[PDB]
């Protein structure tokens, strides 16, 4: 679930 | 706290097959915008806001198409401006569950005039579901899904208060959703073991 595990977190461009 | 100002603030922030997993696929990446502006989601472990929107997302899109084509005449407005119609439907196989899409969500949304709100607290409701498989802690997440409800009913009694019943009719349209729910993923899922699906996606990885 590696996309969505990265668009939960915070601090994203 | 649960306010439905803030759930309404989420709501107004955000070939037939190759359409619907294109127009999947668009709306996944939205939906993870709308989850993190729902009151204190982001405050939930993270692999606990995985497992939500995992068990959550095909019937929180489900909700979302079905209410915004309730002024569509026969046919599902898809988030990216393009119609799914009857013809369609029945080429892509899943005519029977366009049907009950349109007689058991969207002609019911429209007969009601189901509002923003409402529709925003069904999908917060959808959201914190705690029977969802390997929550941490679920009775966190019924504490939220108690507090979504509580503040929908108060919203309901003080907007509507000659339609006494419509708190109760909104939560009983979820056992459609979730037949419905269940039936466009099964769709779905054969659609890609065919090779029927745009590859290398977000949707692909909520397979
Ligand atoms: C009912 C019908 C004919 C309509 C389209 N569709 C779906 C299913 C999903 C979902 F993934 F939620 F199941 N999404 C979206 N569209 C993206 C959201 C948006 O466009 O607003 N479309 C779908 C899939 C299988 C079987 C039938 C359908």
């Amino acid at each position: 679930h590696k996309i969505l595990h990265r668009l939960l977190q915070e601090g994203s461009p | 706290d649960m306010p439905v100002e803030r759930i309404l603030e989420a709501e107004l922030a955000v070939d037939p097959v190759t359409n619907i997993c294109q127009a999947a696929d668009k709306q996944l990446f939205t939906l993870v915008e709308w989850a993190k502006r729902i009151p204190h989601f982001s405050e939930l472990p993270l692999d606990d806001q995985v497992i939500l929107l995992r068990a959550g997302w095909n019937e929180l899109l489900i909700a979302s198409f079905s209410h915004r084509s309730i002024a569509v005449k026969d046919g599902i407005l898809l988030a990216t401006g393009l119609h799914v119609h009857r013809n369609s439907a029945h080429s892509a196989g899943v005519g029977a569950i366009f049907d009950r899409v349109l007689t058991e969500l969207v002609s019911k949304m429209r007969d009601m005039q189901m509002d923003k709100t409402e529709l925003g607290c069904l999908r917060a409701i959808v959201l914190f579901n705690p029977d969802s498989k390997g929550l941490s802690n679920p009775a966190e997440v019924e504490a939220l899904r108690e507090k979504v409800y509580a503040s929908l009913e108060a919203y309901c009694k003080h907007k509507y208060p000659e339609q006494p019943g419509r708190f109760a009719k909104l939560l009983l349209r979820l056992p459609a959703l979730r037949s419905i729910g269940l039936k466009c993923l099964e769709h779905l899922f054969f659609f890609k073991l065919i090779g029927d699906t745009p590859i290398d996606t977000f949707l692909m990885e909520m397979l």
